[PDB]
């Protein structure tokens, strides 16, 4: 569960 | 481990993804670590050849990422314009 920045 | 300083310039994003956070859902590298971990890097994005999976972010533009929540880390990184100076922990 990664979040793109 | 080592503390590396990298500068990722938004074009128009930093070009990487993060996992972890205090109270978060964990990271694929060290589950006992609630830090923020670089998880995926765009092949030719602004973070390419600069960040790699496993990097532990502990500072972004002078702001410490130790004991930070995921929502706050994503919020801070989206708020920064232009370049984001990162301090990362690399093997
Ligand atoms: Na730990």
């Amino acid at each position: 569960f990664d979040f793109w920045v | 481990s080592m503390e590396i300083r990298v500068r990722v310039e938004k074009d128009p994003e930093l070009g990487f993804s993060i996992s972890g956070g205090v109270g978060g859902r964990g990271n694929p590298f060290r589950p006992d670590d609630d830090g923020i971990f670089v998880t995926r890097v765009q092949p030719e994005g602004p973070a390419s050849k600069l960040l790699q999976p496993g990097d532990k972010i502990i500072q972004a533009n002078g702001y410490s990422f130790i004991n930070i929540e995921m929502g706050q880390a994503v919020s801070l990184l989206k708020t920064f314009q232009n370049t984001v100076e990162l301090i990362i922990v690399r093997e």
